[PDB]
């Protein structure tokens, strides 16, 4: 595994976060479902918590853009970067963006939101990426395997390095 | 910051520039702040190109990238000895930006049909799209298309393809997987 300087990590365990925007690609239920699982898949392994938010100022704040969506990064439209995030801080920090030039989903189409949102969601809690293609924090997209999602136990070891089993 | 997987093919025909470069140098240069008021920075290398495949003609001596790896920041060797493969973005006269999802592989580790199709082969087939193949079964929905199966075939995204075929326009039919 790899982290950020781990004396700027979250010093509090209940984190919040709110889902600024929708992309129209998927319900609003279905974006929840995969975010909530997303962060389910590092709470699971940390004292960690994770609540949503559904207005106000929360510790993580999502949202799709399209290009220049307000930020230094640009997105570039179809393929390529498709989401980036900040490590824990104030502001940005913690924040994750998707660009919403590619087409999420819940499948094995497009792109799929949870899996991407899981590893946006390891740089928002600390960790920076992995030199090994299986780990979840490796930054090239690769759908996994067919139907059951397992945090593979470099990433575990990584999150945990940080905020303890 | 999360990438979508590209074949060597794709990256040349996608980039604005690619080129063989060593860099030298690292610097950060401000550039601003932000709208909360946090500086941003960026950081500038020094580079030598070694050569151009693509490009415009005005050599490039800088290639700029985010400090941060999770808005895809990319970490280049500055010793001097390592060479790149680097395809990326052009701005003004002589510089260059790239990002972790643009495609930059340390120059050995091409295989000799990646290196040699940097001339020409990559661009016959540009006007060929190259398909993911993310979970089998994966069809071949159009004649302009080459089904990128390395992936689901063995586990990797440099697999036999990747280091080994372009995906050209044939006469009869339209594209397919070409090893030359
Ligand atoms: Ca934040
Ligand atoms: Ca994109
Ligand atoms: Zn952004
Ligand atoms: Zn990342």
């Amino acid at each position: 595994y790899n982290v950020f300087p781990r004396t700027l990590k979250w010093s509090k365990m209940n984190l919040t976060y709110r889902i600024v925007n929708y992309t129209p690609d998927m319900t609003h239920s279905e974006v929840e479902k995969a975010f909530k699982k997303a962060f389910k898949v590092w709470s699971d392994v940390t004292p960690l918590n994770f609540t949503r938010l559904h207005d106000g100022i929360a510790d993580i704040m999502i949202s799709f853009g399209i290009k220049e969506h307000g930020d230094f990064y640009p997105f570039d439209g179809p393929s390529g970067l498709l989401a980036h995030a900040f490590p824990p801080g104030p502001n940005y920090g913690g924040d994750a963006h998707f660009d919403d030039d590619e087409t999420w989903t819940s499948s094995s189409k497009g792109y799929n939101l949870f899996l991407v949102a899981a590893h946006e969601f390891g740089h928002s809690l600390g960790l920076d990426h992995s030199k090994d293609p299986g780990a979840l924090m490796f930054p090239i997209y690769t759908y996994t395997g067919k139907s059951h999602f397992m945090l593979p136990d470099d990433d575990v070891q990584g999150i945990q390095s940080l905020y303890g089993p | 910051c999360s990438c979508s997987p590209v074949h060597p093919q794709q990256a040349f025909c996608n980039a604005d520039i690619v080129i063989r470069a060593k860099a030298v140098n690292k610097k950060e240069v401000d550039s601003g702040n932000d709208i909360y008021g946090n500086p941003i920075k960026r950081i500038q290398y020094e580079i030598k190109q070694i050569k151009m495949f693509k490009g415009p003609d005005q050599d490039i001596e800088f290639i700029y990238t985010a400090p941060a790896a999770a808005v895809c920041g990319v970490s280049l060797d500055i010793g001097g000895k390592k060479e790149y493969l680097i395809a990326g973005k052009a701005e003004g006269n002589g510089n260059m930006h790239i990002t972790l999802c643009d495609f930059i592989v340390p120059w050995d580790t091409l295989s000799a049909t990646q290196k040699k199709s940097l001339n020409h082969r990559y661009q016959m087939g540009c006007e060929c799209k190259i398909t993911r193949c993310p979970m089998i079964p994966c069809y071949i929905s159009s004649p302009d298309e080459c089904l990128w199966m390395d992936w689901v075939t063995e586990k990797n995204i440099n697999g036999h393809q990747a280091k080994f075929f372009a995906c050209i326009k044939r006469s009869d039919g339209s594209c397919a997987w070409y090893r030359g």
